[PDB]
């Protein structure tokens, strides 16, 4: 089979800029080479065609070059819905083969996170357990510090953490942070509090509740 | 338009047999090459299948003998036979529309791509979510805007889809990725972003769906 590969795996642009990402084949393939974008949770998109021929709805900021076995797809003008990643595929040899994708980041300006707190709700506690939610919405960068504290007590080994693909609008990401505790321990402290660091913050943030307030 | 419509994921055990099925809208399978294309968890893409309009069929070395794809135009169908399913088939599977070939047989690039279905293998058996709200309090707002969601709790395998009031509500809405809990069940929390002044005349649901546990929940997310 022949072996695509792209390189580098990750590049991170800021906005308006033009970008070139490679592929190269292990063997001779023509302009049998197509390009496909593809973001999360969502399946793959048809870019360009046989190296360097357009498709009907695709921005005419995408186009490609290339013939044997160096290839280059170059976005003119980076755009924010840009963010995703790009794989190659040859068509000269059965069976077809793609690259293993190169992921495209927007770098844009420094925003802090909105933080929100969510108490468990009383159908949880009814089944006997106890989540609390700490809520970081659209900042960047992605690096985030969160830190539990109940009773002012620091946590650790009973939470949770996830964050999101970067946003297609405002390139910004969310991340959830879970705190789950059985309803016996949950009724024998009575704070509860989320503490956020970011880069975007002079100073910590912390939001916080009291059960039963 | 034209697209492709697909059946919902599920579980299956190693060594199972399942089929898979694909539809087609406003386009017909009789005129244009099929195929099928999977995607590993955190992977690349990989074609599994193809067919050309005569019916003959293409399957590469990885799957062949194991894989078969057929076709029903009359009933529009497109279907992936599996057999001997271990872990390493667990995947995404799209069916795909071969182009229009630049040369005078499949061109072997796809213009045209299904939904996928997420196909788990393991050992394990299905568990449906529990579904709790997020409720908008006091501290989940900001500047006349308010945030609440739904948590999903406790099921097996992935994915669960989340939708706001039947589709309709998607401005500001953030669904996590899973998180892996110790007992190897799966959970995630929906979270959207609204106008504090209307909480009290505007209705907000999650629709929560589990296919391959057949479980569809809607949760009504209320202040307290």
């Amino acid at each position: 089979d022949v072996v695509m590969t792209q390189s580098p795996g990750f590049r991170s642009v800021t906005l308006k800029e033009k970008v070139s990402i490679t592929c190269q084949a292990s063997q001779t393939i023509g302009t049998n080479l197509h390009w496909y974008q593809q973001k999360p949770g969502q399946s793959p998109k048809l870019l360009i065609k046989y190296s360097s021929q357009s498709i009907s709805g695709v921005p005419s900021r995408f186009s490609g070059s290339g013939s044997g076995t160096d290839f280059t797809l170059t976005i003119n003008s980076l755009e924010a819905d840009d963010a995703a990643t790009y794989y190659c595929q040859q068509t000269n040899s059965f069976p077809c083969t793609f690259g293993p994708g190169t992921k495209v980041e927007i770098k844009r300006t420094v925003a802090a996170p909105s933080v929100f707190i969510f108490p468990p709700s009383d159908e949880q506690l009814k089944s006997g357990t106890a989540s609390v939610v700490c809520l970081l919405n659209n900042f960047y960068p992605r690096e985030a510090k969160v830190q539990w504290k109940v009773d002012n007590a620091l946590q650790s080994g009973n939470s949770q953490e996830s964050v999101t693909e970067q946003d297609s609008k405002d390139s910004t990401y969310s991340l959830s942070s879970t705190l789950t505790l059985s309803k016996a321990d949950y009724e024998k402290h009575k704070v509860y509090a989320c503490e956020v660091t970011h880069q975007g913050l002079s100073s910590p943030v912390t939001k916080s509740f009291n059960r039963g307030e | 338009q034209v697209q492709l419509v697909q059946s919902g994921g599920a579980l299956v055990q190693p060594g199972a047999s399942l089929r898979l099925s694909c539809a087609a809208s406003e386009f017909s399978f009789s005129t244009h090459d099929m195929h099928w294309v999977r995607q590993a968890p955190g992977k690349g893409l990989e074609w599994v299948s193809g067919i050309n309009i005569h019916g003959g069929t293409y399957y590469p070395d990885s799957v062949k003998g194991r894989f078969t794809i057929s076709r029903d135009s009359a009933k529009n169908s497109l279907y992936l036979q599996m057999s001997s399913l271990r872990d390493g088939d667990t995947a995404v599977y799209f069916c795909a529309r071969g182009g229009k070939p630049i040369y005078y047989y499949p061109s072997w690039y796809f213009d045209l791509w299904g939904p996928g279905t997420p196909i788990t293998i393991s050992s394990a058996s299905t568990k449906g979510p529990s579904v709790f709200p997020l409720a908008p309090s006091s501290k989940s707002t900001s500047g006349g805007t308010a945030a609440l969601g739904c948590l999903v709790k406790d099921y097996f395998p992935e994915p669960v889809t989340v939708s706001w009031n039947s589709g309709a509500l998607t401005s500001g809405v953030h669904t996590f990725p899973a998180v892996l809990q110790s007992s190897g069940l799966y959970s995630l929390s929906s979270v959207v972003t609204v106008p504090s002044s209307s909480l009290g005349t505007q209705t907000y649901i999650c629709n929560v769906n589990h296919k391959p546990s057949n479980t569809k929940v809607d949760k009504r997310v209320e202040p307290k």
